[PDB]
């Protein structure tokens, strides 16, 4: 099973202060450190801090600013990072790890994508995207589906409910006039369609939302 | 038993104890000290058994306070158990020579 | 902090062929050294620890070698699945660092 | 109570005595000796154990004459009162084994 | 003498900015390196010693950070007053010795 649990995503707004969770399970032992980590879009990974849940004592990262407090509930098991007075320099994935006092990050998060700027959330609008009547096709045929006018990142698609694995691309979304736009693509023996269905599902964390829809034909 | 073998006994439990808590608290004073090296477990537990023995290969030691205190408690304990140890040996040889001195 | 460099940036090999990843330290840190890919997305998974030592749901082809300042990650016939971004991190000193990561292309 | 026990217990105030002393004349003796680290109290004092114990971590020591004369004091002083403590317990042993034996 | 290098020797940054300065031991020093403040005409102030401690009477938004022989002094949003020059100095080995020293200006 996992074993690190964070949300999706956080948005913040400049000055405001957000509380991230870091949710563990498997084997415990009071021995465990849980650490964190930041990742701004392009750079790499950056030790931000250190806590020993079954005791409190947490330790920071001295080289930079310091915005992050540490802290853990023992009973459930969670560790809290506390992020506050955010600015543009604070927007990053942060990912949380394990490790057993021997110095080494077993295992990490998925990651959550704060985000800090003044703009609202706003769901995706998803739309199909299948060939037109009048195109050709080889064996092979290429669907997909366009997430649209969403704020936030990140979007997770999947096809089938990530059954349909191979044939899928995902294009970085192009951010303009303050919402996020992609499409995914996906290709499947033009045999095996529209005979057996194929659906894109558009989860988009901060707005707790998960639509779907299948990529029917036209007319 | 005698006295003297229950203590022997008694002082490597109490010895190993102090090795494993002492090496589990060393790593807790010394993780937020930069240029450590006592922070993991595993380095740390043999750096007990090298500051008990006072074998004194020099390869790790603590720089905070805490980490210094607790290394105290681990030479002491240790040299102190190793001299029991002498003790309880001296005991055996000195009742053994009364006997065979016939007293 | 422990600085670790990891040049160059992109490592650019043919497919099959073999690769080797390099993380120099600031100073001489025995074995304490650890390996990580990140695949567009994901998160980092612990390819190799302590320099050398195998992890259980790894291919064989990635190994490691090195010790005290000069570190290898090397890939035994790369393919595409290979394609990340690899970072190495120490454990000898605090805090815990990482090197800047180098990206594999095919 | 006992001798041995007193002596014990004289020793441990006789030891910690030593250190202190010992690490505040250090300090006196190595400053003004280009590349000595053992120059400030704090360090110093804890120099003093880790000679005192014979711990043998090699992190710090003394470079100058009087600062070397300084430190045989006290590991003579710390290896003595140690050795002390095993005596002392030997002579517990010793004298418990006599009862055990109805001597 | 253990050699202490700070450079650059002027440091310009803008209003309210993180600014750090940096010194560099020709040796070894553990974290026995202390920071002070030099205004015009003024004396010296310890602002911060072994490398990350605070003192009473400074401001929250100066700090340090590194160990061995790479150290910084970090001042989170400048502010005119900032405006000194400072100097690192050393207390691991015999004589102390002092860096040359850098100048901020805003
Ligand atoms: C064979 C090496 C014994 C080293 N000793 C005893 C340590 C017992 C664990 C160090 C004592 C330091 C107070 C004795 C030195 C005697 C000169
Ligand atoms: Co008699």
């Amino acid at each position: 099973q996992v074993q690190l649990q964070q949300p999706g995503a956080e948005l913040v707004k400049p000055g405001a202060s957000v509380k991230l969770s870091c949710k563990a399970s498997g084997y415990t032992f009071t021995s465990d450190w849980i650490h964190w980590v930041k990742q701004r879009p392009g750079h790499g990974l950056e030790w931000i801090g250190e806590i020993i849940p079954s005791y409190g004592r947490a330790n920071y990262n001295e080289k930079i600013q310091k915005k992050a407090t540490l802290t853990a509930d023992k009973s459930s098991s969670t560790a809290f990072m506390q992020l506050s007075s955010l600015t543009s320099e604070d927007s990053a994935v942060y990912y949380c790890a394990r490790e057993r006092g021997d110095g080494y990050f077993a295992v990490w998060g998925a990651g959550t994508t704060v985000t800090v700027s003044s703009a609202k959330t706003t769901p995706p609008s998803v739309y199909p995207l299948a060939p037109g009547s009048a195109a050709q096709t080889n064996s092979m045929v290429t669907l997909g589906c366009l997430v649209k006018g969403y704020f936030p990142e990140p979007v997770t698609v999947t096809w089938n409910s990530g059954s349909l694995s191979s044939g899928v691309h995902t294009f970085p979304a192009v951010l303009q006039s303050d919402l996020y736009t992609l499409s995914s693509s996906v290709t499947v023996p033009s045999s095996s369609w529209p005979s057996e269905t194929v659906t894109c599902n558009v989860a988009h964390p901060a707005s707790s939302t998960k639509v779907d829809k299948k990529i029917v034909p036209r007319d | 038993s005698a006295l003297h073998w229950r203590a022997a006994g008694a002082a490597t439990v109490l010895l190993v104890i102090v090795l494993l808590a002492g090496s589990y608290l060393a790593v807790l004073a010394e993780r937020g000290a930069p240029g450590a090296q006592l922070i993991t477990y595993p380095r740390a537990l043999w750096w007990s058994v090298e500051t008990a023995t006072t074998v004194g290969y020099g390869d790790l030691y603590p720089v905070t306070l805490w980490g210094r205190c607790v290394a105290v408690v681990v030479m002491v304990a240790g040299i102190t158990s190793f001299g029991l140890v002498t003790a309880a040996l001296a005991t055996w040889f000195v009742g053994r020579e009364q006997e065979r001195r016939g007293h | 902090d422990i600085l670790l460099t990891q040049s160059p940036a992109i490592l650019s090999v043919s497919p099959g062929e073999r690769v080797s990843f390099s993380c120099r330290a600031s100073q001489s840190i025995g074995t304490d050294i650890h390996w990580y890919q990140q695949r567009t997305n994901g998160s980092p998974r612990l390819l190799i620890k302590y320099a050398s030592e195998s992890i259980s749901g790894i291919p064989s082809r990635f190994s490691g070698s090195g010790s005290g300042t000069d570190f290898t990650l090397s890939i035994n016939s790369v393919e595409s699945e290979d394609i990340a971004n690899y970072y190495c991190q120490q454990s000898n000193r605090w805090p815990f660092t990482f090197g800047s990561g180098t990206k594999l292309e095919i």
